[PDB]
């Protein structure tokens, strides 16, 4: 019973590092998200301009 | 002019305590590891 607890709070241990891990990339995803749609903003401007 | 030991039987209600909480520790345990592996492939 002992070893088992302790095995059940090793697994919790690394499943709340690797939730940790999932949350900083994805962060990160929309971070660089939204410096990406901006640039785009940015293309979609001179394409208007292009136009006229 | 005499004397005596005693013996003592434990308490029906333990029974096979060492498995009473044993299964179910392991079957929490078992959660647990699911746990575990669906946050690795959602961190992947």
């Amino acid at each position: 019973i002992k070893f088992t607890k302790q095995s059940s709070v090793a697994s919790t241990r690394n499943t709340l590092k690797m939730a940790q891990d999932a949350e900083r990339a994805g962060m990160n995803t929309l971070g660089m998200l939204g410096h990406q749609s901006e640039q785009l903003n940015n293309v979609e401007g001179n394409l208007d301009l292009m136009k006229v | 002019g005499q004397q005596i030991f005693s013996q003592a039987l434990l308490n029906a209600n333990r029974r096979g305590e060492a498995k009473t909480a044993l299964a179910e520790v392991q079957a929490r345990h078992q959660e647990l590891l699911k746990l575990e592996k669906s946050m690795a492939e959602l961190t992947q």
